[PDB]
């Protein structure tokens, strides 16, 4: 359960959805890098 | 192997839980630092020359 007292963490927390177990906001700096 | 992070761990994060030390431990921990290296120097014509 992620009831943080109202403080949403879905952008910087892992999300399992995705295959790669990374963040909203690490999945869109790992794309914003291009190697 | 396939390299381990450590041991997974899990806090019972509540909504109305904490957790409190009853206790302590002085710990003393070790820190090296290196400051300055050999002082060396050269000399071309005797280095360079024989
Ligand atoms: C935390 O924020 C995320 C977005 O930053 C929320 O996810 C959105 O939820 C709305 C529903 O209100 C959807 O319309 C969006 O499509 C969702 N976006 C994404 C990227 O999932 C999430 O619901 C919020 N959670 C809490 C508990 O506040
Ligand atoms: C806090 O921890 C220390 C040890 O880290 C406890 O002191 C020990 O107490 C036991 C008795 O239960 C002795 O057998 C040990 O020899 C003690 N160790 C030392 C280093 O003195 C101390 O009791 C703990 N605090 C409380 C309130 O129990
Ligand atoms: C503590 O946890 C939940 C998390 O959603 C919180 O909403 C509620 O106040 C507490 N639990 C219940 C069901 O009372």
């Amino acid at each position: 359960i992620k009831y943080f007292g109202g403080f949403n963490f879905s952008q910087i927390l892992p999300d399992p959805s995705k295959p790669s177990k990374r963040s909203p906001i690490e999945d869109l700096l790992f794309n914003k890098v291009t190697l | 192997y396939t390299m381990s992070l450590g041991a997974e761990n899990s806090v019972a994060y509540s909504n109305n839980s904490i957790a409190i030390p009853t206790n302590f431990t002085i710990s003393v921990t070790t820190e090296i630092l290196p400051v300055s290296m050999t002082k060396t120097s050269v000399d071309c014509t005797m280095y360079i020359c024989g």
